């Protein structure tokens, strides 16, 4: 009900907290591995109760706030699609993304952007989840869109490699050749 | 499979085949058809949000389910009783599906013979 | 590569098709043309896998099969039981990247199955790891496998599919079986082959904690929302014995012809460099060209 | 020379390997068996 | 409330009551029952005190009224005055058209979510009042351009009317 | 800072344009010869070989390793064509004609088996589906003035 | 990860290349020129050349094969190479 | 709209005559001050447009661009502090007075009322441009830029004046809403088709389209840094505003008569993406580029179609932010490098961090990736050309297929891999440049959060 | 990345495979 | 024998197995002569400036600007109007052009005369 | 394989001159000296609880910094999505619409009160 | 220069099992097929006639090319391997350090002394090292690319900065 | 053992 209406949101917003914290730049470098290791944790443990929620009830939910335009019949919305697929989807994506990204703190020791990995990482999993639950295909999009780019970027991490780089521009293009589809 | 041996490797008429399975009056040698009784009803499945493709004639054993289902939180070893009374619908509706199949199997293997000694009898 | 190319992204676009299934299951056509490039992804990535030289790329090459797994999912009317095999494919294909990337950080940042220092007996947690995942991405009995593949398999074989989908998914299943236990008789086979400085060991408490966090679910979460989860797929649940375990005989049958390559290469003799095992281990065959003919094709009627 | 060893070389089957104390499963055989048993004996 | 039944259509609500069949304590009954002691409570006091500081001071505001003015069929060919009158009332209707169109869509779409597997048989009727909102839309606006005017629109209003005689006299012959 | 020798002007005609066309790209003369004359805008430029940057040695002390070119020395026409990045002239394992005739063997063999998998997909031994209410028709997309006859079932 | 110190690979090449029992101990040296002084052309050198470079975890640059013959110049290439510097 | 004209007019005094060293900061001030007074301007009344007097009047469709002029002029204006720190202070008040002439006459053709005068003001913004390219350009090609530049604008004008002053004799008036209002349709008589051909080849001109584009690449080259972001900016959306406004009478004759140059678009936009991918030049690619962007913005005029009317008032907006933001970053790197030569300098990330992650942001806006208004925009017209002939989108597609091809190319050829050896000037990036593309990116997405204002006058 | 590292390397032995 | 290795435009033999490479003739060897003299002096140039600390800016050979030259402007002085020229010229200038045009017409008179007596389908498609 | 006692002298010479350079690149003890900024005082006595570094202490600064993790980013961001949600998200029709739960035949109703019929006669297909 | 027989063999020797390893995987395996003979090698020495020297390349060269892998050993460091150019990304030019300002000079105060220092070596090595190399260069454009030493004592070798100020392979 | 990480730093 109402609290399924929220928190399958605030599992968005908990995330989107470390990300325009990283904007303020007053974070330490070295606390925001940390920092957004935490927050994907929690927004794990925190997309868990819509689970056992809807597995109480059985409901499925989508949520359209505030609309960007009104043309003629277009009424554009943020319309979240929270339904059975979306919210049982979430809550194991978020956990794998908080295991890897303990991971990736194992792994990435020695990066000066090691922050910004996982910042990246960060970003990538917003649009994903907002991917997951779009009603609208101009989210949809959105959230392709985004997945596709990040992506690309994520390949090309090590930009100083050529075959990273080369690597990025062929991923781009096939998803892009999908998008084309799309 | 024997099926795709016989139609598909063999004679494919000697074999139902499956986009015209069955393709035969329902009294094939069945006078007084009493259709199978009504348990599942369309109201009830359709009040319990369940899935097209699942509102079979076994509908009645899944719906009575989420019942248990809803009550049972927090738990997920309950509702068995039922859910073994599903399950066991289940298994009688796949060997009720396949031996409909096997039933105008016979009766096409009736229908070769049967259009080979009544009309090729000359 | 763990992440994202194992199985957040790559799995958008059957994840898309499962969020348009209403759509997608008016019309059977494109079914049976979603089976055909899910049958033929994983003949593709599994056979250039059964011969590849590094570890990253035998698992991403399982992912992309994988993901033509649930492709063929979406094709026989099941984007539910898709649903639950990309649910459960989070859990343990990003494990079994994740013990890639573990021995790859101790392994001398490197990633090919050759030159492996018998890490079995310095590499004790990944190993399990690697084989549980591996048994798992083969249809382990209830483990993530059991209600992955598996299902999907008898599925495929119980509904009414594409004939050359339905064997190529069991060359499919025995080549899953194939290369995932490469990587086992590759890394952890008993003989070392490494710097001599020996850097093979996952002390690191953190990684021990994330590794253990996504086995737990690798071991519990296959089964921890299996039967949990609403009735919600076709229940098939009589069926043919021989076809009843065709998952189960295909992964047997895999393990043994899997166990039979990797004792074909632990003999004395010399190994074949004929033109099967080119196409085995180039990728698919179908990169090389693609990347060298179109594009100067392209560029140069640009010029 | 260190490489052929029994230190490093000599590992366990790639079975072996998958039976990892496969003899605590066995013990788990027992454990579980008379887990159901003694649950059904005194009910 | 602000809105109304009559244009924002609301099934009756109706909940199971559950009834647990096992002595386990209801777990989303109890976290729901602690979010809103800490979460509900405080943003309804924040509210209570934004109520009353606008109830402290109230201002009111208007439908902003319009009144019917001589349309292009009434309106003088060359006559400039009238004619731009025309274009305002028939640019406001069709603004008009777009909105009650839109209200349409967001019943439609509500009800296919609220109506549940079963909204192919109860939003049918919606569905219903959409099928023809569509087909008088495109008879009143539809294919007109870019430069859509209310002349432009008479001439399609034209088209309909000829070809509609045309049918009824071609029935006739 | 600049002359008229290293701008690309005319095309070479007689052995002395061709060794003035030789300095002008910095390569000499016996090897040098300019496209076509089939107007293209060839000029002087070489036709130099269309090989790759991939296939030259890394570990040389390329002046520009990013692509392995050295400082000032002629480029290809198409350099950005056969850089790393790009399209690359380094060698396959076998013939190219035989990649071709593979890429083609695979993927046109398989269409063709695709099409008599589709054309007898696999099916397994059972019956209709049994579904009652003329196939549920008025609770999934069905007229409430419309009646058809209801599609029932009897056991065996 | 070790910084791979002068002495590290110092004893990385008393022990590789130190490894060659073609050549008794005695006569062996760090400035050991095989060629002449043990009496072995840079033919019998390439073999091991390939198996060092697969220990340290580096590749000899193959324009670089010759010339690089004594333990001497294996610690010169290794320490300039792997900023050996400490 | 005495309110906004009046104070570019009297400002130009100003410049005229305030200290050798304070004009820069005065002008730049006043700049941003008149961009704030237009930026009142967005509000549009209903359906109406916003009438002013009997010679002004502004509407949705206007104001976007007037606003858009006026946060303009900042921009070039403190661009070209690096490049006339150097020369005379008479001079530097002259360039100044170029642009300001400039802007005023963009805003005197953007708020015209009657045909006439928009096409007197619109052959007004050539003397400015000519002056800009000619004298202050750096290489020689120049005067061959400035000579392209004038002669094929006007040669697609005077056609344009003969029409008008056809039109003006025959109908009776050329104001904007007379025509619009008594507008008639426009027969297939023989005469009529050659009335469409003087009407619209016009604005064809200023908007290359495929083969009648080389003006913009040899004149954009070698344009001073200042002046190109101008014209790559607004003097291409000037003809959309005439499209958008002589399109209203040149119907219903447009329906067939379009077919020629609508392909010719469609095929063009693929080519000058095609031509795209193989670039010596950056100025080169981002022009090229550019003019893609325009064939696209020409087919969703030429449809007549409110979704492609949409699609194409986003995009001019948007595609001029994106150019004029790419052009900055080409006009930096050339300014440090003295050259322009592609891949004369790669890995540029190495150097200078942020001034790549500009470039990243550039070519995400290049992309058209969503949210952005350059996505929206470009997907109304995507909407609107498939309701228009169904397979449309295999071109578009193949569209937007090259330009993330070029655009993240030119990322890893400037920016990605590693630095040329031996380049060794390069400083760390001023603060001008970085605050500049600041001045442009952010409220690119600013506008993008309330995209009804530059949606269209349809809404 | 110091001395005194936990697993510290005796030369070509097990590097000490912590039993937990 | 072995499987014979033939070059190609795009996977050219590789340098060892060409007959010829093998078959170097002294005239040859001699040929290459000292192209590694130039070579290098051309590196002494930029190792000098650049090691030079009295030199600070951007060094560029004539190399670079003589491709961008010879693929900017030199193309169309040089240009000649061949027959072939000419004849691929028009092939892609009119052959895209026309197709494209007569492709788009054709679909666009396919729905005219299925809409004019109402075979296509308006119903749900009234955002055109 | 031909080391002419030119380039002998080059490398070696580069590589105790790069030597040299790198001992140089050594950063004196006051190096990286970076300057004073400001600490929070509460912070600072966190701090000041873990230079002994108890278990207890250890625990205790955990919980903190997680419960101020918490309050910033579980109930701040609850404080203003309910707010916008509960009134000015539900203010606004058809916003937030929700999935009828399965109404079951035998469920009562908590309002009206009224039981739908269980139901009816079941085969009774014992195992 | 050119690659000469023995150069030719030599590289053919490296490339042949490097290679073959990745067919073999196991060293035991390794050492097997190495040891199948070294002397084949070695059997056929006595090749006076460097035609048959040649006809028996014609056989080894062209023997390698099918009997290595398809997909064979890279190493990390190695070009096409995984560690070749992954830390580039790091490395910086050492002239990067002028542009630093007062803040940041006097936050490493010492480190940019001891480089102000090493340029002024720079500076008297400078025309040291060209009036060297001018003198000794022969005419026709030296005459291969080994670079002249510092003959003298406390002077520094030609052409010496780029080389020694180069980034390290690890600049993290 | 630590050392100098050069970067294009600027406090602009
Ligand atoms: C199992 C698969 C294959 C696995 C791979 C192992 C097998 C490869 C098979 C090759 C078959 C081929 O017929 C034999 C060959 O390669 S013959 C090369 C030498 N041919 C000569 O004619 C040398 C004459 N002599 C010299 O050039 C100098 O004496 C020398 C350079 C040796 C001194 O060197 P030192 O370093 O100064
Ligand atoms: C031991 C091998 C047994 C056969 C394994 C493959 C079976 C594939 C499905 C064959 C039957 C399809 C129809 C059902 O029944």
């Amino acid at each position: 009900m109402n609290p399924f209406a929220s928190l399958t949101l605030t599992t968005l917003i908990i995330l989107t907290i470390p990300i325009m914290m990283s904007n303020s730049n007053i974070y330490k470098t070295n606390l925001y591995p940390n920092y957004v290791k935490t927050t994907v944790s929690y927004a794990f443990t925190l997309s868990l109760v819509p689970l056992l929620m809807f597995m109480h009830t059985g409901q499925e939910m989508i949520i359209s706030n505030w609309h960007w335009m009104t043309l003629q019949t277009v009424e554009l919305s943020l319309s979240f699609k929270m339904d059975y697929f979306s919210v049982m989807f979430i809550p194991v994506a978020l956990f794998v993304t908080w295991s890897i990204m303990e991971f990736s703190m194992w792994y990435m020791h020695s990066d000066p952007f090691i922050n910004r990995f996982f910042k990246y990482l960060v970003l990538f999993l917003i649009t994903m989840m907002i991917l997951v639950t779009a009603n609208n295909l101009f989210q949809l999009f959105i959230g392709w869109e985004g997945v596709g780019i990040m992506s690309f970027l994520l390949i090309g991490w090590w930009h100083g490699r050529t075959d990273a780089n080369t690597a990025a521009l062929q991923a781009i293009l096939y998803n892009r050749i999908g998008d084309i589809g799309f | 499979g024997a099926h795709l041996a016989r139609r598909y490797l063999g004679d494919a008429s000697k074999e139902p085949d499956p986009l015209r399975m069955p393709t035969f009056p329902p009294d094939y040698g069945f006078p007084e058809r009493k259709e199978r009784e009504m348990v599942a009803t369309q109201q009830e499945m359709n009040d319990a949000q369940l899935m097209l493709q699942q509102r079979d004639y076994c509908a009645h054993y899944l719906i009575q389910l989420l019942k248990c289902k809803r009550d049972s939180f927090p738990n997920f070893l309950a509702c068995k009783h039922e859910q073994h009374d599903w399950d066991y619908c289940e298994h009688l509706d796949y060997v009720k599906r396949m031996k409909e199949f096997e039933r105008e199997r016979r009766l096409l293997q009736r229908k070769k013979r049967r259009e080979q000694r009544e009309a090729e009898m000359a | 590569s763990a992440l994202l190319h194992s199985s957040t992204m790559v799995v958008a676009g059957v994840f898309l098709l499962i969020r348009f299934y209403p759509l997608m299951e008016t019309n059977k056509l494109v079914q049976t043309m979603t089976l055909c490039l899910g049958a033929i992804t994983t003949l593709f990535t599994a056979l250039c896998a059964i011969t590849q030289n590094d570890i990253k790329k035998i698992v991403a090459f399982s992912t992309s099969s994988q993901l033509g797994l649930m492709m063929v999912t979406i094709g026989i009317n099941q984007p539910h039981l898709a649903f639950l095999h990309i649910c459960m494919h989070a859990f343990f294909k990003a494990m079994l990247f994740m013990c890639s990337g573990s021995i790859i950080h101790s392994l001398n940042d490197e990633q090919d199955i050759r030159k492996m220092g018998g890490l079995y007996k310095a590499m004790p947690f990944t190993t399990t790891a690697l084989i549980i995942g591996s048994l798992a991405l083969t249809g382990m009995p209830y483990l993530t496998g059991f209600y992955s593949k598996d299902l999907i398999i008898e599925a495929v074989n119980m509904s009414y599919t594409n004939a050359w989908a339905l064997l190529m998914t069991l060359i499919a299943t025995s080549l899953t079986a194939a290369y995932s236990t490469r990587i086992i008789f590759f890394a952890f086979l008993g003989k070392p082959r490494f710097p001599p400085l020996v850097l093979i060991n996952e002390n690191n408490p953190l990684l021990i904690n994330s590794i253990k966090r996504l086995l737990i679910g690798s071991i519990f979460a296959g089964f921890i929302i299996s039967n949990n989860i609403p009735p919600m797929t076709v229940p098939n649940t009589t069926m043919p014995l021989y076809m009843k375990m065709t998952a189960l005989i295909v992964t047997i049958m895999g393990f043994m012809l899997a166990l039979e390559l990797n004792n074909t290469t632990y003999y004395l003799k010399f190994k074949y460099p004929s033109q099967t095992y080119k196409f085995s281990n180039m990728l698919g065959y179908y990169p090389s060209i693609m990347h060298r003919l179109p594009t100067y094709h392209n560029l140069s009627m640009s010029q | 020379a260190w490489r052929y060893s029994g230190g490093f070389a000599n590992n366990v089957s790639f079975v072996g390997a998958l039976l990892k104390g496969f003899k605590w499963g066995f013990a788990a055989f027992v454990v579980a068996v008379g887990a159901e048993y003694y649950l059904e004996s005194q009910n | 409330d602000s809105w109304d039944k009559d244009v924002y259509p609301e099934p009756p609500r109706r909940t199971p009551a559950p009834a647990p069949q096992t002595s386990l304590p209801n777990p989303v009954t109890y976290l729901t029952k602690i979010f809103d002691l800490l979460v509900d409570r405080p943003v309804t006091l924040a509210r209570e005190f934004i109520e009353q500081q606008h109830a402290k001071n109230r201002y009111y505001y208007y439908h902003r009224e319009f009144r019917r003015v001589p349309d292009i069929t009434e309106c003088e060919e060359k006559d400039i005055l009238c004619m731009f009158e025309a274009e305002m009332q028939w640019r406001r209707d069709y603004k008009v058209d777009q909105e009650i169109v839109n209200i349409i869509q967001e019943r439609l779409k509500a009800c296919q979510q609220r109506e549940g597997e079963s909204y192919r048989q109860n939003c049918a009727k919606e569905l219903e009042q959409f099928t023809q909102v569509s087909k008088a839309f495109q008879d009143r606006y539809s294919d007109l351009g870019a430069h859509y005017s209310a002349r432009k629109c008479l001439a399609k209003q034209k088209q309909r009317m000829l070809a509609e005689r045309k049918a009824a006299k071609e029935a006739a012959a | 800072h600049v002359t008229k020798d290293m701008f690309p002007g005319p095309y070479p005609k007689t052995p002395e344009e061709r060794a003035a066309a030789a300095k002008k790209y910095n390569m000499r003369v016996e090897d040098y010869e300019p496209y076509p004359d089939d107007g293209m805008g060839y000029g002087d430029y070489p036709k130099l070989p269309d090989r790759s940057q991939q296939e030259r040695d890394p570990w040389y002390d390329w002046d520009h390793p990013d692509l392995r070119l050295n400082w000032g020395e002629p480029i290809h026409w198409d350099l950005d064509m056969y850089i790393r990045n790009r399209v690359d002239t380094s060698p396959t394992p076998v013939s190219w004609n035989t990649m071709c005739k593979h890429l083609s063997g695979f993927v046109a063999f398989m269409l063709f088996m695709f099409w008599v998998g589709e054309i007898y997909p696999s099916y397994q031994p059972v019956g209709p589906k049994q579904y009652p209410y003329n196939d549920l028709y008025l609770e999934r997309g069905g007229d409430p003035t419309k009646e058809p006859e209801p599609v029932v079932h009897y056991e065996i | 990860a070790p910084p791979l110190t002068l002495e590290a690979i110092k004893d990385r090449v008393l022990y590789v290349l130190k490894l060659y029992d073609k050549i008794d101990p005695e006569k062996l040296s760090v400035n050991s020129h095989f060629m002449k002084d043990l009496g072995l052309d840079s033919l019998d050198q390439v073999e091991i050349i390939m198996a060092m470079e697969d220990e340290f975890g580096f590749e000899i640059p193959d324009i670089d094969a010759e010339k690089l013959m004594c333990p001497q110049e294996i610690v010169d290439y290794i320490a300039d190479k792997k900023d050996v510097y400490e | 709209m005495l309110k906004i004209i009046i104070p570019t007019t009297m400002l130009l005094p100003m410049t005229w005559m305030s200290k050798h060293n304070m004009i820069w900061i005065n002008a730049t001030v006043h700049s941003l001050l008149i961009s704030l007074i237009s930026l009142s301007l967005l509000n549009q009344l209903g359906e109406n447009s916003l009438n002013f007097s009997l010679t002004f009047f502004s509407d949705s469709l206007s104001a976007p661009l007037l606003v858009l002029t006026t946060w303009l002029l900042p921009l070039m204006l403190m661009a070209s502090q690096s490049h006339l720190s150097k020369e005379t202070t008479t001079r530097k008040k002259l360039y100044i007075t170029m642009l300001i002439l400039l802007q005023l006459f963009l805003i005197m053709t953007f708020t015209a009322t009657e045909l006439i005068l928009f096409y007197i003001l619109f052959e007004a913004t050539l003397v400015p441009t000519l002056i800009i390219i000619t004298r202050w350009g750096n290489q020689t090609e120049r005067l061959n830029a400035g000579l392209y530049f004038l002669f094929y604008t006007l040669a697609g004008s005077l056609p344009l004046l003969v029409a008008l002053v056809y039109i003006q004799n025959t109908t009776g008036s050329l104001n904007f809403l007379i025509i619009h209002y008594w507008s008639h349709p426009l027969s297939n008589s023989w005469s009529n088709i050659f009335m469409w051909l003087a009407c619209i080849m016009a604005f064809m001109v200023k908007m290359p389209l495929y083969g009648l584009h080389l003006w913009l690449p040899k004149a954009h080259v070698e344009a001073p840094i200042a002046g190109s972001m101008v014209l790559a900016a607004v003097l291409l959306k000037l003809g959309g505003y005439g499209m958008m406004r002589i399109t209203t009478i040149l119907n219903p004759l447009t329906n067939y008569m379009a077919y020629p140059f609508l392909m010719l678009s469609m095929w063009g936009m693929i080519m000058t993406s095609s031509i795209c991918l193989r670039q010596t030049d950056l100025k080169s690619l981002i022009a090229y580029s550019s003019v893609s962007h325009m064939a696209l913005v020409i087919v969703a005029i030429m449809i007549q179609t409110p979704w492609s009317f949409m699609g194409a008032t986003a995009l001019m907006i948007a595609h001029g932010l994106t150019s004029s933001m790419l052009f900055c970053l080409a006009n930096t790197n050339y300014e440090r490098v003295h050259s322009r030569t592609m891949i004369l300098a790669r890995g540029l990330q190495t150097l200078l961090p942020l001034m790549a992650t500009w470039w990243l942001m550039a070519s995400l806006t290049n992309l058209a990736l969503p949210p952005s208004i350059n996505l929206i925009g470009e997907l109304f017209i995507i909407t609107a050309s498939f309701s228009w002939s169904n397979i449309t989108i295999i071109l578009m597609g193949m569209n937007m297929m090259i330009t993330a091809l070029y655009s993240l190319y030119m990322l890893i050829t400037t920016q990605r891999g590693k630095y040329t050896h031996h380049i060794n000037n390069i400083k760390a990036s001023f603060t001008r440049e970085n605050a500049l593309m600041a001045l442009h990116i952010l409220p690119l997405l600013l506008l993008t959060l309330n995209p009804k204002m530059i949606l269209g006058p349809l809404y | 990345a110091g001395g005194g590292v936990h697993i510290e390397p005796r030369y070509r032995q097990f590097p000490q495979l912590t039993r937990s | 024998s072995f499987p014979k290795y033939k070059p190609s435009r795009l996977a050219t033999l590789p340098a060892t197995l060409d007959p010829a490479e093998y078959d170097i003739s002294p005239e040859t060897r001699k040929a290459q002569a000292e192209r590694l003299a130039i070579r290098s002096r051309l590196k002494r140039e930029y190792l000098l400036q650049y090691n030079d600390p009295n030199r600070l800016g951007v060094i560029e050979d004539p190399a670079l600007i003589r491709w961008t030259y010879a693929r900017s402007a030199n193309i169309y002085p040089n240009f000649r109007p061949t027959p072939k020229t000419s004849l691929l010229g028009a092939l892609f200038g009119i052959g895209p052009l026309f197709f494209w045009y007569y492709v788009f017409k054709t679909d666009r008179d396919k729905k005219e005369k299925l809409i004019q007596e109402g075979k296509l389908d308006q119903t749900f498609n009234i955002s055109y | 394989s031909g080391y002419t006692p030119d380039e002998k002298l080059r490398l070696q010479q580069l590589r105790e001159l790069r030597r040299r350079w790198l001992k140089d690149q050594e950063l004196s003890p006051r190096e990286p000296v970076l300057p004073p900024r400001r600490v929070w005082p509460m912070e600072q006595f966190w701090n000041k609880f873990l230079q002994d570094g108890a278990p207890w202490k250890n625990v205790i600064y955990k919980t903190y910094r997680h419960s101020i993790f918490a309050v910033t980013h579980v109930l701040i961001p609850v404080w203003i999505i309910h707010y916008y949600l509960k009134y000015h998200v539900t203010a606004k029709p058809y916003t937030v619409v929700e999935r009828k739960p399965r109404i079951f035949p035998g469920d009562t109703i908590l309002e009206t009160g009224e039981v739908i019929p269980l139901m009816k006669e079941f085969p009774d297909q014992h195992h | 220069a050119y690659l000469t027989h023995q150069q030719k063999v030599l590289r053919l020797y490296k490339r042949a099992l490097r290679h073959l390893e990745s067919w073999c995987v196991h060293r035991d395996k390794y050492r097997y097929f190495a040891c199948l003979m070294r002397a084949r090698f070695d059997e056929h020495k006595n090749e006076k006639d460097m035609v048959k020297a040649t006809q028996l390349l014609r056989q080894a060269e062209e023997e390698f090319w099918y009997g290595q892998h398809p997909q064979p050993y890279i190493f990390p460091e190695s070009p096409g391997g995984t560690s070749y150019e992954r830390y580039e990304c790091y490395k910086v030019p050492e002239w990067c350090l002028d542009d630093w300002h007062p803040s940041e000079k006097a936050m490493y105060p010492d480190y940019f002394a001891k480089r102000e220092q090493w340029k002024r070596l720079r500076r008297e090595s400078w025309e040291r090292e060209v009036k060297q190399l001018q003198e000794e260069t022969p005419p026709g454009g030296p005459r291969t690319e080994a670079l002249p030493p510092a003959r003298k004592e406390g002077d520094l070798p030609p052409l010496w900065w780029h080389i020694v100020t180069r980034p390290r392979e690890r600049p993290m | 053992k630590r050392l100098f990480i050069i970067k294009p730093s600027g406090f602009y």
